């Protein structure tokens, strides 16, 4: 078990997990997750209502400074009703730890645009608007940034598929480049890889 | 001092009292929120303990290498946004219980 | 017939369409704009051409994935044009400088190129062969051109004589004759009355002919929708464009209508108008 | 049930802010058609904008309202800078066919698109 | 914060950006992915596949493969219970066709039954 | 095959005029080599 | 490649839009849509200066999730590797902003010296540039007998052209003058915009990711990293030069203290087998087999990790459903987080000290596209 | 070693040759139709037929872990010779 | 541990002061860059004459997908798929046919040379070493319909030439 | 390099770095090629009578995330980690 395997260490562990439960406990309004997993890494899962208060508590208080801002974006996940997940990502330069401040959304309903408190997540918050289209009440400026001005559809979601619908071409009928239906070459074929057999008995979900 | 480290920031001349009555105003203000949530525990043991440090020296780099925020006016920048989200946190009631639930079926991954 | 002739799905982008086209000429104007309209329906275009390379590449990347081809031939030999075309469903021919050269006169090219190619296409068993020609061609006087195109339409209605003889009126559009010639002006004023038809409605009237069957052995003639004075039609230009021997004399000539043969309406197309067009096109002139 | 909306209380704000909408599209046209250099008379171009908008009438939701005026009004914003380009807008346009119609017996023969 | 909230439907097709020839034309199917019948196992259960039904495909006369002008061909949506993926569908406008699970039924054998005395269940040969 | 050159002007060829006939005295090619002699030329050896 | 709209009062500024997103492809849906081991080399080309270490940062993204630890020669030839790419990540940079301020011929010089370390890249591997070459899993195909000794004449070569390029420039007078009034940053503003790396080694805070949290063996060389004073474009490229002759020490630490252990993880159902025993064997040809058409099953959940990329922290998080497929992945880029804050870095200067400001953080307008 | 069709063209080592009313032919027109002039069924009688005096005997390939893997055939097929599934070279006994 | 820079200030002795003065006023920096640079002019520069000497290499390089086959036998492929399982942008395409013997092949075989973004994967893959990343590599292609290999180009392809394939591969197979 | 002494001399004295010496034009010091086939050595594995895969199953060893509160006289406010001390300056000739 010992060589060519990772080994741990169960003190970072108990660190993080009496740090989570400390957080749970002295922000009760918002919290609903804290989990730690194997290799102590936190993730704090948090209602869409408290996301200005957390931050401006994570940023601060002395005992979890993390002024390090990192990525966002939304996780797209079907079978709920609440698909997106926006997702934080927070460094401590005083500490050394990394916590994943995930909040859940919905489609229709913004969560509260975190650029009030972090310079880092403009464009941030300009991409997954751009990308998914998770609206960002008071916000500056929202644009069209890492796609094409005319073309629409959110593309980063499931319900996109993978070539677009849209393809360029150049005709010298009107004298300029032209917006058609996809003709692909070719298919891009899809191989049926999700084999049985369960390759993973501890992470079992309960049947019906 | 003599032209820190950090850029944005010029030195102070008296990093003691400035710092003690930022931490009397943390105090005060802390003394405005509500009792029996242990947010104000936490606050005010921290803060206890921190006004400690601070009381028991009168140096500079051994106040330093012990009071950790180094170097020094970290300390005061951050005791500054501590105020900010203790004056953001009479409102917005962080103690209260809970909001209504997510369908409890969402934040089990492995779907 | 075989399969991969036979349409396929969609249109567009190497969708595989009906026709399989050998086409003479398309280093020009309508013949470009043809290889564009059959392009866009997704046909494959086997084009031979004589001059440079450049051309042809400049006009290449019009289709899709190896769907043009491109090819030689020559005006004197019928080997080289019986190879390209040996296996071919529709042929168009599309030829004509209109000034002599040295080695051609406005005789032989209108005359002798119909002669070898409807010679060998006859022997070989083509079908749908489209032949263009210019409007009011005679026996009667003021063009060689005209006469050896007359001598011409003679010829391609005698030997094959289901080959579609189009023509359509002196067309404009981006890369006109008439109207660069009357940009490229200086001046004298005559009086002609004359019809514009805009050539997008001509080759897509040309593309409609050519893909839909039953409409064969008929000749047909293209039509302007205003048909009014040629000096009219030239202060209309100026205006527009916000400045105050045998090209002129082809165009003083003959613009009538002709009641016999059937046009646009035959066919199922709009027409657009010059008015629109022309000040589509109206560009280049002083800011 | 709790759904918290983008601007609308009821459909009249949503009918404001549309015809307010319409209003920059009205006074956007000119001068983008004047600026690009185009081809196309403002008959034509106008009918086809109100054409645009009387494609999507039928939504009543007023969330959806919503997010259709802030699109309406992002592509006005950038179509009233020169960021968009010549191609875009004619993209908008349909002067290149497509010439696919309706009728049964046309797709019958063209097949297999039912 | 309390705000208008009314209890009706979605309409999310008039947002998602994909044309109404494949809104009203193509047509969805949910159904759990049948156990490929060579390998006995069933993990390949327990997820319910939402695909679109299969259009046009030529040959390309160049290669010899099969284009198509279906960018909708190879969507798969690995779901977990059908009253989401009918809540999904519906919420993202096109039609669909429900197809029921089917589990293994349970038997009743024995090695003992077969190695039956006067019940016709034998083994025959071992 | 000189050695006093350093790495890189160890080993050139001298091409030759029409081998297939296309008048290669001018406007050399590349791949005018036999492949044994493209193991040697491209340095992936030390001996010819 | 960028777009740059900027409304200026004369021969001066007011404000600047970067218009980005010309360099779009779509690397994270064309990830979600295929495994593992096929999706490797977009990992490879978002950044494509520094070439290595997003392989590093990739493959330690899998072992980590997966738990498992490479064999230890597999490690000191992947820091090997990742000093190689810091050393050529930070010499192209400093010589393209020498291009783009002026000053034609060290970078020429410079790139000399890279005509060397591609030859290496091609003696590993084959490939001039983008050699995938790092499997999760450890380092796949080591390298030929003969390469050691050339690192090592190249690392004496190189200490000596170095010397030389800062005998050239560096005192420069009026290279000095160009670049020094311009770029300042201030502590805050390296902590709220969200810098990465380089720019909190120039201005002030003493951080390193490679130090504080030892991904690899890295904590067992002694090397120090410099810091910066004023928070500065010179003091920054000072930096840089110093964080190359860092590299140099550690390639010379690296070649000292060598493990001859093995190429790969000995876990056949992660790596694949060698040709000998998949000639002639069934398991590892059953694995061989298995393990490039399906690729391997990855445990559920989410991960993130990042290591010191020459720009700066590159973060890549991963999230697995329990599959041969990443769910999705995401990347922290440094310069998307560089570029982030363009208008406070550039509020009070002019037109030709903006390229300056670009030049000063390093710039691929690859992996500043996610 | 290749038929000429009525067509009038190289033929193949695959059963693909055109016919007379395509399209194709016109546009192999300028451009030679370069094929594997060396097929893959006459080197097989030109192997030998191995005899060897075991029973049941390997295949390899000629090298160790260069070619196809190792595999073992049986030789109780009396007037049938073994045949290799990747060689494609075959074996006979020797009693 | 750190080493920063950019701490010191200019010596207010009247040397050193006054050696900046010089510099300052006396352009000599800037001619001892020029001395630099005159010193890299007298060099021999290292370029290589192109057409006829041709820059090295590796036994390993990623060129011309070439096709191996047996000593005196037939095709070394078996139509196994591996290559265009691993194929990272999909350009190996494989219609796989038997013929009238009974071993198993192929129909069609199809290397598309844009999609190839020559990694090594199927090199890597194939458990016969019949596909093989060729020595050379020029392509120089003037159409597109050319730059679309066949089945039958790549056997011509491979029977060019082996015996650089072979010392390449029989130099190198014990590292891969 | 392979030029006259008075040119050498020139590039001495334009830059003092003993230019002839090293000069980045390798000639002695290119790997000699065609280099002895190597014989790779095998890890801690393909070791016979002790390798059960049961152990080192790193694939397996993946716990499911531990959870604290939920949707469902302390002695505490301790840090996420001990506090980070200072770096010193390196000896290696440091500034100042
Ligand atoms: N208003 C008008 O212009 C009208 C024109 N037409 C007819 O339409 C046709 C096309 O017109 P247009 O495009 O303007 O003129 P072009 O001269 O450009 O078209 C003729 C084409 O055939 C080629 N060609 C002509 N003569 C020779 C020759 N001797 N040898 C080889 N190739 C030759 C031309 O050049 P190249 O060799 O380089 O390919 C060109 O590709 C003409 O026949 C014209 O009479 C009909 C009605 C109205
Ligand atoms: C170049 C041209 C410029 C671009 C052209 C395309 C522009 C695209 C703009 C898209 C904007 C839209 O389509 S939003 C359409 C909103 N449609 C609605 O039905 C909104 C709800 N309103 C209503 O139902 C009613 O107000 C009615 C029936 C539309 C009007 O009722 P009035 O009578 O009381
Ligand atoms: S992996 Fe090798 S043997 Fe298998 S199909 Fe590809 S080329 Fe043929
Ligand atoms: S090297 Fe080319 S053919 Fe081989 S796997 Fe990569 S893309 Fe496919
Ligand atoms: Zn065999």
């Amino acid at each position: 078990t010992r060589p060519t395997v990772r080994p741990r260490n169960d003190v970072a562990h108990k660190q993080l997990s009496a740090f989570g439960e400390y957080v749970a406990e002295i922000l009760p309004k918002y919290v609903q997750q804290v989990q730690v997993s194997c290799f102590s890494e936190l993730e704090i899962c948090i209602h869409p209502d408290g996301v200005i208060p957390v931050l401006t508590f994570l940023r601060d208080h002395s005992n979890a400074q993390f002024k390090s801002l990192a990525d966002l974006t939304a996780v797209d996940i079907p079978t709920r009703q609440n698909r997106f997940e926006i997702v934080y990502n927070l460094l401590s330069l005083r500490f050394n730890s990394r916590i994943r401040v995930k909040t859940y959304t919905d489609e229709l309903t913004p969560v509260e645009s975190s650029v009030s408190v972090y310079k880092a997540a403009n464009w941030y918050e300009r991409e997954i608007w751009d990308m998914f289209g998770v609206f960002f009440a008071n916000h500056p400026d929202l644009r069209r940034i890492l796609t094409d001005y005319g073309f629409e559809g959110h593309p980063f979601r499931k319900d996109f598929p993978l070539s677009g619908y849209v393809e360029l071409r150049y005709d010298d009928e009107v004298k300029r480049v032209v917006a058609e239906p996809v003709e692909l070459a070719q298919e891009f074929r899809k191989f049926d890889l999700n084999s049985p057999w369960e390759a993973f008995p501890a992470y079992r979900q309960p049947p019906e | 001092k003599k032209t820190t480290g950090l850029v944005g920031l010029a030195v102070c001349e008296t990093p003691h009292e400035r710092l003690k009555i930022l931490y009397t105003k943390i105090l005060d203000v802390l003394g405005h929120i509500p009792k029996n949530a242990a947010y104000r525990k936490y606050t005010e043991q921290i803060t206890n303990e921190k006004l400690s440090i601070v009381k028991a020296e009168p140096d500079v780099k051994k106040l330093e290498e012990q009071l950790q925020g180094g170097q020094i006016e970290e300390v005061i920048l951050q005791a500054e946004n501590e105020l900010s989200l203790a004056r953001k946190m009479i409102q917005w009631k962080p103690w209260e219980p809970l909001v209504e639930e997510p369908p409890a079926s969402q934040w089990k991954w492995p779907i | 017939l075989h399969h991969a002739v036979i349409p396929h799905g969609k249109g567009g982008r190497s969708s595989v369409s009906g026709i399989v086209a050998t086409v003479f000429g398309a280093t020009g104007f309508l013949g470009r704009y043809l290889v564009n309209h059959l392009g866009r329906m997704g046909s494959q275009v086997i084009v031979p051409y004589r001059c440079e390379p450049y051309d042809t590449m400049h006009l290449r990347p019009m289709g899709d994935l190896g769907q043009i081809i491109f090819m030689d031939w020559n005006g004197r030999d019928k080997d080289s044009i019986r190879r390209a075309v040996e296996h071919s469903n529709v042929v168009i021919n599309l030829v004509g400088r209109e000034w002599e050269t040295k080695n051609f006169d406005f005789e032989d090219v209108f005359v002798k190129i119909p002669q070898a190619i409807a010679q060998v296409s006859k022997e070989a068993g083509v079908e749908k062969f489209i032949h263009i020609s210019h409007l009011n061609a005679d026996i009667k006087s003021s063009s060689k051109y005209l006469r050896n195109k007359a001598v011409g339409e003679k010829e391609v209605r005698e030997t094959f004589p289901e080959a579609t003889i189009i023509k359509p009126a002196d067309i404009f559009g981006r890369e006109d004759r008439f109207l660069n010639y009357f940009a490229n002006i200086r001046s004298l004023g005559k009086k002609t009355v004359k019809q514009p038809v805009y050539i997008v409605d001509v080759t897509k009237g040309i593309i409609n002919a050519i893909k839909d069957p039953d409409a064969r052995g008929k000749t047909f003639a293209f039509v302007g929708p205003n048909r009014y004075l040629l000096f009219d039609l030239v202060q209309y230009v100026f205006a527009v464009a916000h400045r105050p021997r045998d090209k002129v004399e082809r165009i003083h000539t003959t613009d009538r209508t002709l009641p016999h043969l059937p046009g646009l309406e035959d066919l199922g197309v709009q027409a657009t108008p010059l008015e629109l067009k022309a000040i589509e096109v109206l560009r280049r002139h002083r800011t | 049930t709790s759904v918290k909306p983008i601007f609308s209380r009821d459909m009249n704000e949503a009918k404001r802010r549309v015809r307010e909408l319409y209003r920059a599209w009205y006074r956007e046209v000119p001068n983008t058609v004047h600026l690009f250099q185009l081809d196309i008379s403002v008959k034509q171009g106008r009918d086809k904008v109100r054409e645009m908008f009387k494609k999507n009438a039928h939504v009543t939701d007023p969330r959806v309202v919503d997010l259709l005026v802030i699109k309406g009004k992002m592509e006005l914003e950038e179509t009233i800078n020169v960021w968009k380009q010549r191609t875009h807008v004619m993209r908008f346009f349909h002067e290149t066919e497509a010439p696919r119609p309706k009728d049964f017996l046309s797709k019958f023969y063209v097949g297999h698109d039912p | 914060t309390q705000l208008i909230t009314v209890d009706e439907k979605l309409d999310i097709t008039t947002l998602t950006g994909v044309p109404e020839e494949h809104i009203k034309t193509r047509k969805a199917r949910i159904f759990v992915p049948a156990r490929n019948n060579m390998q006995s196992g069933v993990n390949n259960t327990k997820k319910w596949k939402m695909e679109f039904d299969t259009r046009e495909r030529w040959e390309n006369p160049l290669m010899g493969w099969a284009s198509t002008a279906d960018p909708l061909s190879n969507l798969v949506l690995t779901f977990s219970t059908k009253e989401d993926a009918i809540a999904f569908a519906e919420k993202n406008g096109w039609s669909y066709d429900v197809e029921e699970r089917k589990v293994p039924k349970p038997k009743s054998k024995s090695y003992g039954a077969n190695f039956s005395w006067n019940k016709r269940t034998r083994v025959s040969t071992k | 095959e000189d050695n006093k050159q350093f790495f890189g002007r160890h080993r050139w060829v001298i091409y030759t005029t029409e081998m297939n006939g296309k008048n290669t005295f001018w406007d050399v090619d590349g791949s005018m080599v036999p492949p044994e002699w493209h193991r040697w030329l491209h340095c992936m050896t030390d001996d010819p | 490649v960028l777009r740059l709209v900027m409304e200026l009062s004369g021969e001066m500024v007011r404000k600047c839009d970067p218009h980005i997103g010309l360099l779009h492809r779509g690397t994270e849906k064309l990830i979600e849509y295929k495994t593992y081991l096929q999706a490797l080399p977009y990992f490879d080309r978002l950044d494509y200066v520094s070439m290595m270490c997003n392989e590093q940062a990739y493959s330690l993204a899998v072992e980590k999730l997966l738990n498992i630890q490479p064999p230890p020669r597999a490690q000191w030839i992947r820091v090997l590797f990742g000093e190689i790419t810091r050393l050529l990540n930070h010499i192209m940079a400093v010589t393209t902003h020498a291009l783009d301020i002026g000053a034609m011929t060290p970078f020429f010089w410079m790139f000399e010296e890279r005509e060397k370390m591609f030859e290496f890249y091609e003696r590993v591997s084959g490939a001039r540039m983008h050699a995938a070459y790092v499997r999760p899993g450890g380092v796949h195909q080591d390298l030929p007998l003969g390469l050691m000794d050339d690192i090592y004449e190249f690392s004496k070569n190189f200490s000596l052209r170095i010397d030389e390029l800062e005998e050239m420039l560096t005192n420069n007078r009026i290279w000095r003058n160009r670049t020094v009034d311009i770029g300042v940053v201030t502590a805050e503003d390296a902590l709220n915009y969200g810098f990465s790396g380089v720019m909190l080694r120039g201005s002030g805070i003493q951080w390193d990711l490679r130090k504080t949290q030892p991904y690899d063996v890295y904590d067992q060389v002694e090397f120090d990293v410099p810091i910066g004073s004023r928070g500065d474009c010179y003091d920054r490229y000072l930096c840089r030069v110093e964080e190359m002759r860092q590299s140099i020490r550690i390639i010379s630490q690296c070649l000292n203290k060598m493990p001859p252990g093995e190429i790969k993880v000995d876990d056949a159902k992660v790596s694949p087998p060698k040709r000998a025993e998949m000639k002639t064997s069934m398991e590892s040809l059953i694995h061989h087999f298995k393990l490039y058409t399906e690729g391997y099953q990855v445990p559920p959940g989410a991960t993130y990790t990042a290591i010191e990329a020459p720009k700066g922290e590159f973060g890549v998080y991963l999230v697995s459903d329990g599959s041969s497929r990443p769910y999705r992945c995401k990347i922290k880029a440094p310069g998307f987080a560089h570029l982030a804050g363009l208008d406070k870095m550039s509020k009070g200067h002019m037109l030709a000290d903006v390229v300056a400001i670009i030049g000063t953080q390093d710039i691929v307008f690859g992996e500043v596209d996610r | 070693g290749v038929r000429t069709s009525p067509t009038g063209e190289k033929v193949t080592h695959t059963g693909q040759v055109y016919d007379d009313e395509d399209y194709r032919r016109v546009r192999f027109v300028g451009r030679q139709k370069e094929v594997n002039e060396n097929f893959a069924i006459d080197l097989i009688a030109e192997q030998p037929v191995s005899q060897v005096g075991s029973r049941v005997i390997s295949c390899d390939g000629g090298g160790g872990a260069l070619g196809h893997p190792r595999v073992y055939i049986n030789l109780d097929k009396e007037t049938k010779t073994g045949t290799c599934g990747y060689c494609g070279l075959q074996f006979r006994q020797q009693h | 541990t750190y080493k920063y820079v950019n701490l010191r200030e200019p010596s207010m002795d009247m040397k050193s002061v006054t050696d900046r003065a010089a510099q300052t006023l006396l352009w000599t920096e800037l001619i001892r860059g020029l001395g630099m640079t005159l010193s890299y002019l007298f060099r021999e520069p290292a370029t290589i004459n192109y057409p006829f000497e041709k820059g090295p290499l590796s036994p390993r390089f990623r060129g011309e997908h070439a096709l191996r086959r047996y000593p005196s036998g037939e095709e070394r492929c078996i139509a196994c798929k591996l290559c265009e399982a691993v194929c990272p942008a999909q350009a190996i395409t494989i219609e796989a046919e038997p013929r009238a013997d009974g071993s198993r092949r192929t129909t069609r075989y199809d290397i598309d040379m844009t999609k190839c973004i020559y990694c090594g994967f199927c090199q890597e893959a194939c458990p016969v070493d019949a596909i093989v990343e060729g020595p050379n590599f020029e392509f120089s292609t003037e159409t597109h319909e050319e730059l679309l290999y066949n089945k039958e180009k790549l056997l011509n392809n491979g029977d060019k030439w082996e015996a650089e394939i072979a010392a390449n591969i029989q130099a190198d197979y014990l590292y891969r | 390099a392979s030029a006259t002494r008075l040119i050498q001399g020139l590039r001495n004295w334009a830059s003092g770095r003993d230019l002839q010496a090293k000069l980045q034009l390798r000639y002695q010091e290119i790997s000699k090629r065609t280099q002895p086939p190597p014989k790779l050595p095998v890890g801690p594995s393909h070791r016979l009578s002790n390798n059960y895969y049961c152990a080192r199953d790193g694939r397996r060893e993946a716990m499911p995330p531990s959870i604290v509160m939920s949707s469902q006289s302390e002695k505490k406010a301790v840090s996420p980690a001990p506090p980070i001390k200072r770096w010193e300056l390196s000896q290696d000739e440091p500034y100042l």
